């Protein structure tokens, strides 16, 4: 009963947000780790449902799928480590950050079900705001656990969900397409209308 | 000892599931929320909010973008001859694109409810005339002329006595009706003033509206 | 009549008339965006730069004097972090059918608005509250909201008669902090 | 830290299993139910309900199979003599395969109870005559003529009087028990009228019958 | 007592409708993936069962058992998409549509117990009909996660269970062989008895 | 006698007596359609074929004169969703075994019906209330019933009496909506 | 025979989780604490010297 136009249903599934790719040989990693910077518009129809308000204040709730790129499920190990706004991030394998306490990290297998984890709201103000007229909620980092390369190559996705959504002061949605990343740019020389045409105005 | 069972749905993840997971960073203290006016909790709030409807939408130009928020009314045009016709249907391409209820209905799947429109005159102080708005239910064709159209559900919209008149239309759901505008009287206008104004028109939805079956079909792109 | 932003009135935690604009037949609109409007003038100007921590409501008046042989129509509204995409003067709107950032004009009746129609009516009044993420910000490097005015009817008359319509802006600061 | 054990059936899927499943799409709302006449509950139900009995399943042609549906009762047959025969088997070949019961009961694999059978004349007005309707229970032989068939449970059915007549089978389960029915007097009719009529049985269940063990058990083809 | 014969009673028992193939080499489904829409009369019995009444409404049950041709188990990932009606089916494996938030997925394993999940009620009127004088359920797509082709040979079988079974104006149950889906046509060149048949009227 | 359709009388949410049918030694059946029977007949026609919604129920009478020299029986019934498989005359059924849509006739009193048997009786009636999955549907696109009229018994007489018995159908709406 | 499901968090070691272990050596028993003087149990204590 008019219960699925709410926000918590508006933004309530979780989308593949991420990918993460470790070769066995090539030029993409060519180490065993990968950073990821946390955001939500890896989702491709993210951007536009968000920005019709303002501010927005949610939790996040992640999950990660590997698996060799053929599909298959082999005896792996993987870290999954977390790395907090403001503080650094690993430059290697043999870096010094990945073991440092305050980084929580995730050991798992890849024989097992999938990682899940919950991530709370990081920001100093009250809520995160996509327009500003004048939002860090951190990083994963993953590897595979070993000090030497890994026998298999691999591929991770990553999945979110966010919980306790609210919002304020909505806004006109989005009606050219996109230019950059946090940018309203748009393309001033091939400006299109909102809709479709007709040839007049007296003809159905 | 407590013997468990392990039933056929156990090491699967379905992406609509909800539970709760194992918090990542326990003693954090998040900001706590000041007080932001505008507030939204639902979306029928934004559905019930009045914009424009690009009825005119002839003109594809660059330059020429801003002549689809309008339609003229001249003085050239004789009685009973037809101004502008457009359909009843939110949810599909055409006229009701523009509108914040047509971006939000295609959104989801099914709608029902009441709808209703606003015409705005903004012609000179000293313009009179008159106007004939009529309805058309669904499954019935358009009028052949102001006299076939009278015999129905209609209006009788003067611009002197009025600036504004409101349309309810009533139950469409998932053909669609029609609004169709004609020409009642001449256009009548004294010396000095000018021969050509325009109308605009908003659409909203009522307090019975309800939505349901989200999808997320869009197609613009994010790089 | 008058409108109150969002159903709120400025709280706690003189009246300032800029120059006029020329309404003409080709017109596009015009943009302020604030507290910048009002950063070198007078007391509230030495105080927004003089100190560190700002915080206001407003109160916006927009009026015009036209003939009974003029026609149009204008659309005042007020549009919280407006930035744009592709002084007390004000800028133009180079593209005013996606409001100069993308979005579209038909749904602007979303945010606090006002219809000016020169038939009906000649005046406009919005009241803003104070709109942020923190209770307070820097007046200098911030600027909370932005005020549009647009002709979406155009201004039409006949030859012989005044080319150009006067737009007056005056606004009071409400519940000023520093 | 809470101990489990993981007993001997876990991860099995049983068909026959009853359990609850995580649902696919939650928050949908699906249509709420308006009233419809005619709700079934119970087959028995349907299982007490008169359909037509082929006694008369002889012909097999495709324009004589409207045929199979009356038995005659002619001028020329004396008295004394058998007219028609049928067992009291529903669930088997024969006669009820054509009545819903049977077509019911074949569904399942025991069944008890108790039987009806419902006999109807459409001869004309000014004919009559008489009857002889016997039951011979399990275990027992056909009677060898209307002598014998009197001795015994039988009902006397009499044209003129009554149009319809009923038989109450006692007890059926699971050798099976035998309907038949005999001429007592002559087929008078005045002149002017045909010489010939038919009889319609009727046939259903009572309120105490029960199935149990559900077969599935059919032979017709999809496509 | 009398609990047998209620409409929850014949119809309680999970039976197969579906078979889906994902050959290694051949020509059935070249690529990974397949499209099965939901119908209740790929069970072979289900359609005269069904056919007593006019209008019928229930939920669904549906458990997925996958493995090799002989049988075999092997270490593979699966998807089990489903589209809801009134949405946008896969067209290759490349297509977008297998990441759309809105289609929920269920990602298991071959070397897990089957997967299970729950449909409600989808219908737009207050119930199914299977005869009108003048019935959409959704879409389940099958694929393997991945960017490449399989090592395997793999079969998927559904079951599905029926619930909450209510039942409108009984009908005659059916009497002749069907020809089409969706239609009471018959073969009106060969009409046969409802029964067997006997030599004559008196003899038993 | 009279029979209410499962148990239930018309609800809210004149007369038309059809032509005649000629029983004779060798009919095999007909069946009409609804609303389909009364669409071009009178104000009821007219309503049917000039709105969206229609909502109705029915009583039906089915008489028959013959002499007390003739015999015969016929089955009348009532089947919602009737589906044909291989106006206001009806049409005639070409496999009354089969009903002419693959099930038996043998199981047709499952559904509101009577019977009649000219030494008995010769009249029958049915009163039919509003089925369907939907509160309201369309007059000209859907046919919510079927009634069927079929002689199980053949009808019979002597030379020289009547070969043709006038079977007569006249149908009352009810509680008809809009 | 009781139901069970395990979610896809089931076997996996997360750094921060908060939880209750087996003991290794039951029937010990510590030594008891006698009063030691100066306990901090904040620190803020030691950031307002």
């Amino acid at each position: 009963s008019t219960a699925e136009t709410t926000l918590d249903s508006f933004f309530s599934r979780a989308g593949l947000v991420g990918e993460i790719d470790l070769p066995l040989k090539g030029t993409t990693n060519p180490n065993g780790y990968a950073n990821w910077d946390i955001d939500i518009t890896g989702y491709a129809q993210m951007r536009r449902k968000v920005e019709l308000f303002t501010y927005m204040r949610f939790d996040a709730e992640f999950t990660f799928v590997a698996c060799t790129p053929t599909g298959e499920v082999v005896p792996q190990l993987l870290q999954y480590m977390f790395v907090p706004p403001g503080a650094p991030k690993p430059d290697s394998r043999e870096s010094l950050a990945w073991q440092t306490a305050t980084n929580p990290s995730v050991f798992v297998k890849l024989s097992d079900p999938p990682a899940q984890v919950s991530v709370p709201f990081m920001s100093p103000a009250s809520a995160y705001q996509w327009f500003y007229d004048g939002n860090m909620m951190g990083t994963f980092s993953v590897r595979t656990v070993g000090t030497s390369k890994s026998k298999y190559p691999l591929v991770v996705r990553i999945y979110m969900r966010m919980k306790h959504v609210r919002a304020w002061i909505p806004r006109p949605m989005r009606n050219q397409n996109y230019l950059f990343k946090a940018n309203p740019n748009y393309a001033g020389n091939s400006i299109k209308p909102t809709g479709t045409s007709r040839t007049a105005i007296t003809t159905l | 000892g407590f013997p468990t069972e392990l039933k056929p749905g156990t090491n699967q993840f379905l992406t609509t599931d909800d539970g709760v997971s194992a918090p990542i960073l326990p003693n954090f203290h998040p900001t706590p929320c000041i007080h932001i006016p505008g507030e939204v909790r639902n979306l029928l709030e934004l559905c019930q909010v009045e914009t424009i409807l690009e009825v005119n939408n002839v003109p594809t130009n660059a330059t020429s973008l801003m002549e689809r928020l309008r339609f003229p009314v001249s003085a050239q045009a004789g009685k009973g001859e037809l101004c502008a016709v457009f359909r009843a249907d939110p949810g599909r391409n055409g006229p009701w694109q523009s509108t914040l209820l047509g971006q939000l209905c295609g959104y989801y799947t099914q709608w029902s409810g009441s709808l209703e429109v606003t015409f705005m005159f903004t012609g000179s102080f000293m313009a009179t005339g008159k106007m004939l708005i009529a309805y058309t239910p669904p499954g019935g064709p358009l009028p052949k002329d102001r006299a076939t159209a009278m015999l129905g559900t209609h209006v009788i919209w003067d611009f002197g006595l009025q600036s504004s008149v409101t349309l309810v239309i009533p139950w469409i759901s998932n053909t669609t009706g029609l609004v169709s505008i004609w020409y009642q009287t001449n256009y009548v206008v004294p010396i000095g003033a000018p021969n050509t104004a325009y109308i605009i028109a908003l659409a909203a939805a009522q307090k019975n509206f309800t939505m349901k079956l989200c999808k997320d079909a869009s197609d613009i792109l994010q790089t | 009549n008058i409108i109150v932003g969002y159903g709120e009135w400025p709280s706690y935690c003189r009246f300032y008339t800029l120059d006029t604009k020329l309404w003409e037949k080709s017109s596009k609109g015009w943009y302020w965006k604030f507290p910048d409007v009002l950063t070198e003038t007078g007391v509230f100007g030495q105080n927004a730069q003089f100190h560190y921590l700002y915080r206001s409501g407003f109160c916006i008046h927009v009026q015009c004097n036209a003939s009974k042989f003029h026609q149009g129509a204008l659309l005042v509204a007020v549009l919280p972090e407006y930035v744009i995409g592709t002084g007390a003067d004000g800028f133009e709107l180079q593209h005013p059918y996606v409001l100069d950032a993308g979005i579209p004009i038909s749904q602007l009746t979303v945010c606090p608005h006002q219809w000016i129609n020169l038939r009906t009516n000649n005046c406009a009044t919005i009241i803003v509250p104070y709109i942020n993420a923190l209770p307070f910000d820097s007046a200098l490097n911030h600027c909370n909201f932005g005020l549009l005015v647009v002709p979406i009817s155009p201004l039409d008359y006949d030859q012989g008669a005044t080319p150009v319509i006067p737009i007056t802006i005056t606004l009071a600061p409400m519940c000023s902090e520093f």
